């Protein structure tokens, strides 16, 4: 029970932070990326009248 | 065409609260890590201390 316990647990609870995180700036990315080809999608069509 | 340009305002503001939501989430994640870490340099510091005090073998 020397406090190793008590001292890897929040490194665990850390990892797990850090991992999820980087989850969270996945998904953000993703969701921009769609953003992203609907404004190409958007100057594709604006192009596309211009003739 | 007058159908299309909504769809296109529908797609664009979903993908936009979207992707705030996320930077939410992201925002209090990273106050979390912080935190999180914070109190890890403490507890290493911490028992750095009884640990080269007591004695320093090896």
């Amino acid at each position: 029970g020397a406090a190793s316990m008590t001292l890897t647990v929040q490194a665990r609870q850390l990892l797990s932070g850090i991992v999820q995180q980087q989850n969270n700036l996945l998904r953000a990315i993703e969701a921009q990326q769609h953003l992203l080809q609907l404004t190409v999608w958007g100057i594709k069509q604006l192009q596309a009248r211009i003739l | 065409d007058d159908d299309d340009k909504m769809e296109w305002d529908r797609e664009i503001n979903n993908y936009t609260s979207l992707i705030h939501s996320l930077i939410e989430e992201s925002q209090n994640q990273q106050e979390k890590n912080e935190q999180e870490l914070l109190e890890l340099d403490k507890w290493a510091s911490l028992w750095n201390w009884f640990n080269i005090t007591n004695w320093l073998w090896y």
